[PDB]
């Protein structure tokens, strides 16, 4: 054990302290009452906290830069490390990242959790991240020669695979769906997994320009925040009629029922207001409510869910069901923060998904070809633009492609538009114009 | 001491299982939710960090939401086993801001689980199972590796993000703010998770511009790309010579550098951090849901607060001061874009008391322009006096 | 680390990957030959290498995946089915040239 | 015979007068005006084209504006000089949109002046003074040379714009609109005038790459400029041949050249005019005070519509049909570019009829991103059908 | 020449037509009832109507590339143009636009006109365009010897000079602000005359990298259009509170005076409604209407000016009067459209505008030089930075300068502003981090 | 057309610009000095010539404003108290250089 008198001080306070469980994993371990032959040192996580402990000493990290490592047949899934003090912290002197592939919207058992801890402690560190941001339940901390042993356990004992990393098709994700929401548009997580396991060999050998990334809304309410943290956003929604019970409007008015499912409940806000809560802060002021009677001019609704996610028990999401695709999200390197651009208003997304599928490959095979080393799909629509994309994946251009059309006339026309074509002669022109 | 797995490095490609993916989600649904999937009726939120889904049958399911570290070791993911299987018959889930959620069928064992829960602590102090982050809360923050792991962190993760919550600890357990609160942060400018699109923003930055190994970097770096990760091209290929050697290397125009690090993502030779230029770039105003507004980036309000472990003091009163003026002031459903966009820029500034500097401005390519204000239209304010 | 191999010295670094590119030799192969997943090199093997080697003193670069499996035709699973490390840690290892970077 | 005005040739600085400027404004001003310059107290729109103000002192000071072509003879002038003379003491201004207004003091002279306008028209039947311009309508419409005299037109101006206003007439002559609409006209992409910032812009644009001119080129070119001068890059120096010999000159690639003619304005040796070929953009949406919203730029609603001398039916027909749309579904004191922001670009094209193409998506650098949508929020149209 | 079928067609029609006007001027040229003797062809504008109706025909314009024409002394104020067909139409062979500088605002005297249209008929087409968009008188039509003639007469006789035109500043002009307007913030004709004057060396020299333009609007209504279309833009405000006369709100409610003066007379929109048309649309929801009383939190108006627009007999302008100033509108060429953008809030507009005038000349002596060739103020400002634009005004940052503060987090910060510096050595950071 | 001066031949515009800069000779500026409202060629005349001829042979542009003064040392009222008719209309071409373009 090292001594850390500032990592200390993080043990203080409300909050589930993470030094404190590291701290009672070095204990496990230093006491082994199961009597493992760790693979790895049993005093890992003390040389991790030891390590952090100097990196706030210094306020640098002491990793060295990045690391390549994996397991054959997989071109990616394991993130290699080194610490840049080996001989201070041997522990940690490699310390290597495991992704392993997470089960849509993340729900588990105690004998399945359980198993994969059994396997990592004996030849992990004994620490994790309980999802990484992308999904992936990550490993953190082993050594090389155990990378082989944790991915035949993994495979032949457990039946789970590892995620992806590097310029490939990574872990894909989606909020929980229709196991525990009403406003689910479609079953979020059988496309995720379906999809999952359809494009295994995209996920685990890189082919790429760049990595990509799939992420599964049930509803426009962005649970897995699809339209901001990935290439191919699937949102859900409907077309039809948003689903009333007046009943059940009155009860919201009356007082019975607690706006948005009792989420300000904490405050006092007044009583319920549904001209001013609901009616009045409709986007597009699509909405009435006129003796006693609530009505919604659907035509005009854009569906942003603020109305349902007000008055859940009154209102309801529409039964012709579907999903929007928006595409580009991006975190800022190297041209700059994208958000999901609207691809396909409205698409069937009912199982086994096959005109999402074609979308997504029709992107690919375009991307895959014109994409620049390290460019991701976003960077390669501002490149060639948003035209290129609608033209190879078949989608007619639409109002709905755009928040506001171009305000410059540098417009170009295909020559085949233009009738007479490119190939002009000066000298005919010169007949008509003296120079 | 080697223990084998059954692997035979003799014969690495024999017996070797590949692209299965991960386990299906329906072999861990609990019952009642395997049962009513899709047939959900409605919900509420009986209490911070408990909810009830009711499904159009009847059945009942509900779920105690539990603040975690997202960072856990395997002795606490057990500890979570154990509270699921002597109330849940084994199940439970993580959800996307990596809280963990325990569910039952009835009220009695749902008030059974939440004492218990309520009584588990390290032997430190801290609340190993925390229940709220519901309704208008501030659920946990979404962050990343920092100094735990990754090599190019201008900041840490774990440590900023606890010292944080300790100050927000009343924000989870309660529902009092105007609407959802969403706090991210990123170790550096990559800004893995939700850093560009959150109601407040933590990125790490740098305020120097790289070292350049010029003996080394031929050897370690693929030039051209180190050349290419430039959004500024700051970094040109050259000839250089050390210790009278000629070697292929890179330069670094320093009036073009922005300190982004990208070239040392590509190049091993060009390392930047530094223990004092270091810090951490503060942003406002972002969300992805669709409700009402759009979606929107998080903007830039505070250019620079320095790294002070080990609970960065600075930086946290700032977050505290944004969220204590955000709920004072701002309407029902309004997130702190929201706000921002009903009040003003110049009167955000003079409510939170916070410093505006022109490092705020954007100055970064042709869309830059957008961000500067053309109309007459601004209201007087300190700043102007 | 110091790798000695078949009389030969090279400069290693903790990944497998030689120091300098010049350092780069027939023996090398034979030397991280195993440490690959292979057991005997092939022509092909070979064609592979020599055009990484050719890309790199040309271009300054290892060549996108796309450009490897157009050049010498092997498409990516051919290339894994030679190199079951894939084109990265695999190839590029054995062909002398710098340890990959980026994401992953 | 040489008429002289005193200039010496031979002597050309001798008597020369330089930097006086204009003539002052306060020498023409009505001596009502002169009186009570910055003493207004308020003002009343008595009918369409009829204005009154009234000093704080009761003078008051009565309006009438008159739309005119812009591009008038002398003839006309000195009529406007001798209807000035007659009814207002010699005294008149033009406006910011050329219209003509003359000033009288007292309600009697007023109604003889209006009475006397009335009365002046040319031969062929249009009216010489028509009174208008006032409030809610079409005031006259910012144009340029077109044919009449620049060499960088894709269109004409005088003609498109008394074809437009002609049908426009009955919207000049009234107040019936929820709002101003403001239209202008530029023949190319320079887009002199207000075409940017006005809820209607009309603007010529080509739609074939520039000829070259190798043989004189070189010789009338300043190739660099021509490089430079290309937004899209699509201008490179080159060798080229004339008479077999070795010339300096410049490649287009047609592929990357969106026939803005810039190359052309720089080099006279790469003209692109073409009857066939060029034709008018329209645009819709701008404006430029920032009464409620924020000013803003006028976006492209119809990529191409061709020129149709003398006068243009299907453009006039475009125009027409969204001036009547607009009048017909906006809220009072809504703009164009209001209204549009409160339906929606699907529910716009779907109300006016006109076919959306993907011309109109924004691809000219990253800002183009920006004009994408990054939301769910969308009505269904008979587009996605 | 004579045969014109397709101009004939614009003879008919209500509105007046410059086909009818240009026809009256060649029959007055022909007749020549004050035995002139024409220094240029008597059918010059012939000429004109022939070679208009030529290119009506083809489509395509009949005016030879550019021209470079002038008088000594200047570097600009005259359009040279020579027609393409000499042969056919000798009337246009030369066909040169002269800028006149014009009175701010264009308040003119019969006896003024009269004497340039004497000089004009006599020298020139007698066509002109009243006013180019910039605000010069334009005299459409003459030829090279003429140009030294008219400029004796109009600097002589009529003691007036050439507009601009070419890389410098061109001819300033203003909206007729105290002249005739309630809401007129500043002298906008003075300080448009002033300054004009006392840049004359600037607007007649080409001295910039490329064109300037000056524009004056005495309130935001910008009716000279300022933050459109001029480089610096000035536009009058007040910063202290708005008149309020609630006996004219009053007559407002009771139908008495209406709405924005009578601008919307021509349709039955109902009744005023005070809460619908002022208190619910001020853009910041600053006003208040109860009791039958109006106010205004003055502290959150943006002065944008609807609420004095809509009830101008009850609403005025402050008495601390001033001026905004925005720079760097443009039109798209080269690197798209731009309005002005804020640069200085509020500022002091009175005679002499020293303060107005100190902006002025710091920022023309920054992008004098800095500039690239034929490069616009607000195309400098996006390639060197607003900050740059900022130091070189001495003017500090404030909120008020953005719409939005940035959201890429490529932040440059000044050498001197980081503790250590710039200056590292790399040794001693392989000190902490071993390679 | 074509200018004939003292056995000399030069092609020009409507404008008075050589249509190629090869063509230019000393003769062309005694030629011209009138039409531009110079009576007698001095050494500072002389001077902005062969600047404005080595940039443009050097840079394949006429120089800017700005330059033209930099490096001959002359201030804008000065290059009018030698030209007139300015840098352009004036110096440019007697230089012999192209005719200006652009927005005047
Ligand atoms: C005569 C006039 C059009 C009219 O009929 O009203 C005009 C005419 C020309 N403009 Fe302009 N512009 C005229 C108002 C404007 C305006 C509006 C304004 O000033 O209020 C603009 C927009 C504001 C701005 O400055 O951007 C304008 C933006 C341009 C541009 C684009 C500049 C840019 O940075 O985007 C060009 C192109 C260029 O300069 O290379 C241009 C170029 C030209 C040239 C000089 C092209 C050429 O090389 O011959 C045109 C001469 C036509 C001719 O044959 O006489 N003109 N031009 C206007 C004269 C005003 C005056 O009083 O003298
Ligand atoms: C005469 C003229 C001033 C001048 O020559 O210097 C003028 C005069 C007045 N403009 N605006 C004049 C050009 C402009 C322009 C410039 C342009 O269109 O090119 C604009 C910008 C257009 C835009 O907003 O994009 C302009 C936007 C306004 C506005 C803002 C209206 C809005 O709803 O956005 C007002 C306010 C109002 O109407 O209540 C206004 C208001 C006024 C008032 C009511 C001010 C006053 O108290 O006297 C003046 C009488 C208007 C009337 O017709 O009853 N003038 N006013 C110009 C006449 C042009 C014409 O012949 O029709
Ligand atoms: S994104 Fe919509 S469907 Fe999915 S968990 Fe959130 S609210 Fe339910
Ligand atoms: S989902 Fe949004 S857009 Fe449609 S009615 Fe409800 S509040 Fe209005
Ligand atoms: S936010 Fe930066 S530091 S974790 Fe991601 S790449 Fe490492
Ligand atoms: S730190 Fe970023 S901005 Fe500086 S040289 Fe490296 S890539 Fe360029
Ligand atoms: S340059 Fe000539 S054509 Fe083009 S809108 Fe201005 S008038
Ligand atoms: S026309 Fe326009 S886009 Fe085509 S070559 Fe010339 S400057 Fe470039
Ligand atoms: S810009 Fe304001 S001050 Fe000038 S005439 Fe228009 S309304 Fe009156
Ligand atoms: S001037 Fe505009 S911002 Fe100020 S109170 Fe009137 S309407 Fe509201
Ligand atoms: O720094 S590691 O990748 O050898
Ligand atoms: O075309 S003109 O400029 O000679």
């Amino acid at each position: 054990k090292h001594p850390t008198p500032m990592l200390d001080e993080l043990e203080k306070g409300p909050w589930p302290s993470f030094v404190s469980d590291i701290k009672q994993e070095c204990d496990n371990r230093a006491k082994n009452p199961k009597g493992l032959d760790y693979q790895i040192p049993a005093e890992c996580p003390d040389d991790l906290l030891g390590i952090l402990e100097l990196s706030f000493h210094e306020g640098e990290t002491h990793w060295k830069h990045g690391g390549i490592v994996g397991v054959f047949g997989y071109g990616g899934g394991v993130i290699g490390r080194y610490c840049d003090q080996p001989e201070m912290f041997p522990g940690v002197a490699h310390f290597h990242t495991v992704r392993l592939a997470q089960p849509a919207a993340k729900y588990y058992t105690a004998e399945y959790l359980e198993a994969i801890c059994d396997v990592w402690d004996l030849r992990g560190s004994g620490l994790t991240n309980m999802h990484g941001s992308t999904g992936d339940i990550v490993l953190l901390g082993t050594q090389t020669p155990q990378l082989e042993e944790i991915f035949f356990e993994m495979t032949h004992n457990l039946n789970t695979d590892l995620g992806g990393s590097g310029s490939n098709l990574r872990t894909p994700e989606s909020c929980l769906g229709i196991s525990r929401c009403e406003f689910a548009c479609y079953d979020t997580q059988l496309m995720c997994y379906q999809l999952t396991q359809d494009y295994q060999d995209e996920l685990h050998r890189p082919a790429f320009p760049y990595k990509f990334k799939f992420k599964f809304d049930g509803c426009p309410n962005g649970c897995v925040a699809s339209m901001a943290r990935s290439d191919f956003a699937v949102i859900g929604t409907w077309k039809d009629d948003i689903k009333i019970d007046q009943e059940a409007v009155k009860a919201y008015v009356g007082g019975e029922f607690k706006p948005n499912a009792g989420a300000h409940a904490g405050r006092d806000w007044g009583k319920f207001d549904i001209e001013a809560e609901v009616v009045g802060l409709c986007p597009t002021g699509c909405m009435t409510y006129e003796s006693g009677t609530l009505s919604i001019d659907n035509k005009n609704c854009t569906r942003c869910m603020h109305c349902i996610n007000t008055m859940p028990r009154a209102l309801k999401i529409g039964d012709e069901r579907g999903a929007s695709i928006l595409v580009g999200a991006k975190a800022p390197v190297l041209d700059g923060a994208q958000m999901g651009s609207l691809l396909i208003p409205f698409i069937a997304a009912e199982e086994p998904f096959d005109e999402v599928k074609e979308v997504i490959e029709n992107i690919w095979e375009w991307w895959m070809e014109e994409g620049k080393n390290r460019e991701r799909l976003g960077e390669t629509m501002k490149r060639v633009g948003f035209q290129k994309l609608l033209e190879v994946t078949g989608t007619k251009a639409v109002p709905q492609h755009v928040s506001e059309p171009r305000h410059n006339p540098y417009i170009f026309f295909k020559e085949e538009e233009v009738p007479g074509g490119w190939s002009r002669d000066i000298s005919d022109y010169r007949k008509r114009h003296m120079r | 001491a080697f223990i084998s797995s059954g692997y035979n490095p003799a014969k690495p490609m024999e017996n070797r299982i590949t692209d299965i993916g991960p386990r299906k989600f329906t072999e861990f649904f609990p019952p009642v939710i395997a049962k009513n999937a899709g047939n959900w009726d409605y919900h509420e939120i009986l209490e911070p960090g408990i909810l009830v889904h009711v499904a159009k049958n009847g059945d009942k399911v509900f779920t105690v939401r539990c603040g975690a570290a997202r960072l856990m070791s395997t002795s606490h993911i057990r500890e979570a086993c154990e509270i699921a299987k002597k109330f849940c018959n084994g199940h439970l889930r993580f959800t996307t801001r990596n809280n963990i959620e325990f569910m039952v069928d009835n009220e009695e064992t749902l008030k059974a689980l939440v004492a218990d829960l309520k009584t588990r602590k390290f032997a430190a102090g801290s609340f190993k199972f925390p229940i709220g982050g519901t309704g208008a809360s501030i659920s946990n923050i979404v962050h990343t590796q920092g100094w735990v792991y990754c090599h190019t962190p201008a900041t840490d993760a774990s440590g900023p993000v606890k010292a944080v919550m300790d100050e927000l600890f009343e924000e989870f357990t309660s529902m009092r703010l105007p609407a959802i609160v969403r706090v991210s942060l990123a170790c550096c400018i990559n800004m893995c998770g939700a850093v560009h699109c959150s109601d407040i923003g933590l990125v790490g930055i740098h305020r120097k511009p790289p070292m350049i190994d010029h003996e080394n970097l031929a050897e370690l770096c693929e030039i051209p790309l180190a050349v290419a990760a430039c959004p500024t091209a700051a970094v040109k290929p050259i000839t250089a010579e050390v210790n009278g050697q000629k070697v292929k290397s890179v330069a670094i125009n320093n009036d073009r550098c922005m300190y982004c690090g990208n070239c040392y993502t590509m190049c091993p030779a060009l390392p930047l951090s530094d223990g004092t230029g270091d810090g951490i770039a503060i942003m406002v105003g972002g969300k992805i849901s669709n409700r009402i507004k759009v979606p929107s980036f998080s903007k830039v309000v505070v250019a620079f607060v320095p790294n002070e472990p080990p609970r960065w003091p600075t930086m946290a009163k700032i977050v505290k001061k944004i969220v204590e003026v955000y709920a004072e002031d701002a309407r029902k459903y309004e997130r702190i874009g929201d706000w921002i966009h009903r009040i003003g820029w110049e009167t955000f500034y003079e409510k939170t008391g916070l410093e505006f500097s022109h490092h705020c401005i954007d100055d970064f390519r042709d869309p830059a322009y957008y961000t500067w204000r053309q109309s007459t239209q601004f209201k007087f304010v300190s700043f102007d006096s | 680390a110091v790798v000695e191999f078949a009389g030969s010295a090279f400069e290693v670094d903790e990944d497998g990957f030689l120091n300098a590119f010049d350092d780069w030799c027939p023996e090398w192969v034979k030397y991280a030959k195993g440490s690959e997943g292979i057991g005997a090199g092939s022509a092909d093997h070979q064609k592979i290498i020599d055009f990484l080697q050719d890309y790199y003193k040309a271009n300054g670069i290892a060549p996108m995946v796309r450009i490897l499996s157009k050049v010498t035709g092997f498409k990516l699973k051919q290339i894994y089915e030679l190199f079951p490390s894939g084109p990265g840690k695999g190839a590029c290892k054995m062909a002398g040239l710098p340890k990959p970077t980026g994401c992953v």
